[PDB]
């Protein structure tokens, strides 16, 4: 986020890590809906689930490497969605808590461009 | 990790698939071979403590939902083999039996009484049908004698996945799709579910994919 | 040895499919469909497959009672396809297309060979379907599955004697070949067209 | 006989085709590559002694026919060539010239006015639009230098056929459908028809076929 806001014409690759972070026992299915631009952002799961998705349990996996292909985004502009729906209901054990929680991690890849570099909307306007 | 076509399911203990009938999907010796091919997942169904079984007649199960939608509603012939995969997440501490088995041209009968099945009871689409008799399999058979079809089972105790290859079973070389179903994916928990304070939901996934699409 | 067990030497039994008596003086006839739904002995024994190939093996005995006789009886099978006869002496009965078999009862009993006479490659017995597109088609009826009628008279004019012929038919399939297993059925049949059952 | 995918055109005597700008269709060094090479004909335009002209933008004139128009309101980025046919069935006796020219980037221009053009009044859709003023070309330019863009000539007296190969005219690699027109195909009556006790319509059919379509 904060490096591609110095450079206007961004390009390539992004992809997502999700992990989850809960109880060993606790199990439960997630759906990772992925929309292309210009796709309507889905709202139930059935809508969801043509889209190119992945179905993600929390057993052994608990993170998905999840690749976004090429945007190329460079005024309200949206190039995508990422919804995940939650597929079946949370099993957890009567030892541990309801609630777990998943985070997630944005990373480039290596064809990520950058090119004309302009300044920060950031920061803007100190003692001494 | 199994990717078809577009998505996929990233399971992790992935069991010992059966080729149901030692056979394999292939194409026949207009097709559009890559579209078709993805996993498409119905809900996940509420199995507790006093549940009978689900059944899901193929491909009527599959004429709502994405291209299949699509490539069956506008053609008049399909000749398709099948890929199911049935998770079932549970933890340890919980027990129970599944019979996943898949039961090709499962002509059901009605009970007490002499009327055909009519479409309502037959073609439930997408949400698949509740077992009425599971001992007998709602046609007069016998449940003890079900495993003579391809079947797998999801003993909890063991694993919590059943992936089951089916291929093209019928005696034409294609077959119109809306007017017959072939295969019907039949989960019956034999041995139930049992938790004392937690005897809720333990939720069973349904993962369809067809394989090797041709259509005319 | 387990030659005995073998599927073709399983099923190949000339089982009593058809029995019926006719009275002469279904009109002083009997036009039996040729299917395998009739007798629970050998319908649950061709319920043990889902698909089956087979030549059938008919076999028409007839024997003579008077309330004796020698009398001359035509046979003819009507395939899916062509009209059946609904009276006795109908144009049907002279028909070439037809394979007519002509026999007393004096001569050892009738026997043709129907063949295989699908379109598809095997007999769907278990049928999950509808046949029609109308919602109120028959479940479980392949139009593909049905062999056709056997259409039986007396080919004598009408005699003084007033007579019951009765018709006994026996089909033994053979070149059986057999796919896909079932469980055999526990509780009983309902009715022929379909697979009910009582509990 | 011109036969793209599915459907066809059985033209008689095929003209010399105008590979505009030299060039030809090809791909890019997601792709159905057979379904949308199909012959889109569009509706027979009523010419008469007192029309003015026809202009069809593409791709808008396709977005509501076919695969092409599923394909376009599903994704976001097209890539395709064209091929235009332009047949005008006349007899002998007939007379007249037509100018079917292929216009990139035509960008209209309304009279007397300094407002720009809407959505209503540049996206007609299949329809397509009559000149107001096809001398100026309804831009401010000149009929008589349009030569200079792909064209060719459809004079009853000599043939009566056009066919266009079109190449992707563009800047970007990819465009977006729905809210850009690269070519404009023009069919402009220089020559007016004439006959006396027939003054009524001599019909032309404009066949468009999409090649070597893109898509994401």
């Amino acid at each position: 986020g904060n490096i591609s806001r110095y450079y206007t014409h961004w390009s390539g690759s992004l992809e997502m890590t999700f992990m989850f972070c809960g109880s060993f026992m606790a199990a439960g299915k997630l759906i990772l809906c992925y929309t292309p631009p210009g796709g309507s952002c889905p709202t139930t799961r059935e809508t969801a689930m043509l889209g190119t998705h992945i179905v993600w349990d929390f057993g052994l996996q608990s993170s998905v490497t999840l690749i976004i292909p090429w945007i190329s985004g460079s005024t309200n502009a949206n190039v995508g969605y990422v919804t995940c729906f939650m597929q079946t209901n949370l099993i957890v054990p009567s030892e541990s808590s309801d609630t777990c929680s998943l985070i997630g991690f944005i990373a480039a890849k290596d064809d990520f461009s950058l090119r004309l570099m302009r300044d920060s909307p950031d920061i803007g306007q100190l003692h001494a | 990790q199994l990717k078809l076509g577009n998505s996929a399911i990233v399971t992790q203990e992935a069991a010992n698939y059966c080729c149901a009938y030692g056979e394999w999907p292939n194409y026949l010796p207009t097709q559009p071979e890559t579209a078709t091919d993805r996993f498409y997942t119905l809900k996940s169904v509420k199995w507790e403590t006093g549940s009978t079984g689900w059944w899901w007649k193929l491909p009527d199960a599959l004429n709502n939902i994405g291209m299949f939608g699509q490539n069956v509603q506008h053609h008049y012939l399909y000749r398709s083999g099948f890929l199911i995969h049935v998770q079932c997440n549970a933890t340890k501490f919980h027990q129970g039996a599944l019979l996943v088995v898949a039961i090709p041209e499962h002509q059901r009968g009605a009970h007490n009484t002499n009327t055909s099945p009519g479409f309502d009871d037959i073609m439930k689409g997408e949400e698949g049908g509740t077992f009425n008799h599971p001992y007998v399999l709602d046609d007069g058979t016998s449940l003890a004698c079900a495993t003579i079809f391809p079947h797998q089972w999801i003993n909890l105790r063991t694993n919590n996945s059943a992936t089951i290859v089916l291929p093209w079973m019928n005696a034409a070389p294609m077959d119109f799709p809306l007017r017959h179903n072939q295969w019907t994916l039949a989960i019956i928990p034999v041995v139930p579910l049992g938790t004392r304070t937690t005897s809720s939901m333990v939720p069973i996934t349904v993962s369809i994919a067809p394989m090797c699409c041709e259509f005319n | 040895g387990v030659s005995e067990t073998l599927v073709e030497n399983f099923l190949s039994r000339a089982a009593l499919v058809s029995k019926r008596s006719f009275e002469y003086k279904d009109k002083n006839f009997f036009k039996w469909t040729i299917n395998t739904r009739s007798f629970v002995q050998l319908r649950r024994k061709l319920e043990l497959f889902t698909y089956l190939r087979f030549d059938a093996e008919i076999t028409i005995l007839t024997t003579v009672a008077v309330n004796l006789p020698d009398l001359t009886l035509q046979a003819m099978f009507v395939p899916t396809g062509a009209l059946t006869p609904e009276k006795q002496d109908s144009f049907h009965w002279q028909s070439g297309s037809n394979a007519s078999v002509f026999f007393k009862i004096s001569d050892p009993p009738a026997r043709i060979t129907i063949p295989f006479m699908c379109i598809n490659s095997a007999y769907s017995v278990f049928y999950d379907g509808f046949a029609g597109f109308e919602k109120n088609g028959l479940y479980g009826i392949n139009p593909a599955d049905t062999i056709g009628n056997l259409c039986v008279r007396i080919v004598n004019e009408h005699q003084p004697v007033g007579f019951t012929v009765t018709v006994r038919v026996y089909m033994k399939p053979k070149h059986i070949k057999a796919w896909a297993p079932r469980p055999p059925r526990t509780l009983p049949y309902m009715s022929i067209a379909n697979a009910n059952y009582k509990g």
